[PDB]
């Protein structure tokens, strides 16, 4: 009955909870990453150029 | 050259709203830690 | 041996998860901080930008 003592004990929720959040931050972290190399990139054009239409095709 | 400054500018713009947009996102998830961790005090 | 088996292990088992769950959390909040720090980074790089 582990399930059962799960669900009673408020750790089945909790667990889901922190599962989700996890789920959350990791997208937010894929997020930041792409944004992070957008960036990069738009500064390096700034101070080369057409690596900017490779991108905005 | 005005031209080229408001084309960066428009850029600069959409990738600063996307820092504020990843910004709202994880004060959201700040407060879903809160309540887990407030829970975890039982 | 008045303690039923499983119990005593259930409870065990609960005990290890609470804390296996708390330490989840303290790694969640740290990982935050970064992408907060990270966020700024990229907001200080696009303000040198004319």
């Amino acid at each position: 009955n582990t399930l059962v003592v799960l669900h009673k004990s408020g750790l089945l929720e909790i667990t889901l909870k922190t599962k989700e959040l996890i789920r959350q931050n990791q997208a937010t972290q894929a997020e930041l990453d792409q944004l992070k190399e957008q960036t990069q990139m738009f500064i390096e054009a700034t101070k080369s150029w057409a690596k900017l239409q490779a991108s905005l095709t | 050259f005005s031209a080229q400054l408001g084309a960066m500018q428009h850029l600069k713009d959409q990738l600063e709203q996307r820092t504020r947009m990843i910004e709202a996102n994880i004060h959201r998830q700040q407060e879903e830690l809160r309540k887990i961790q407030e829970q975890l005090q039982m």
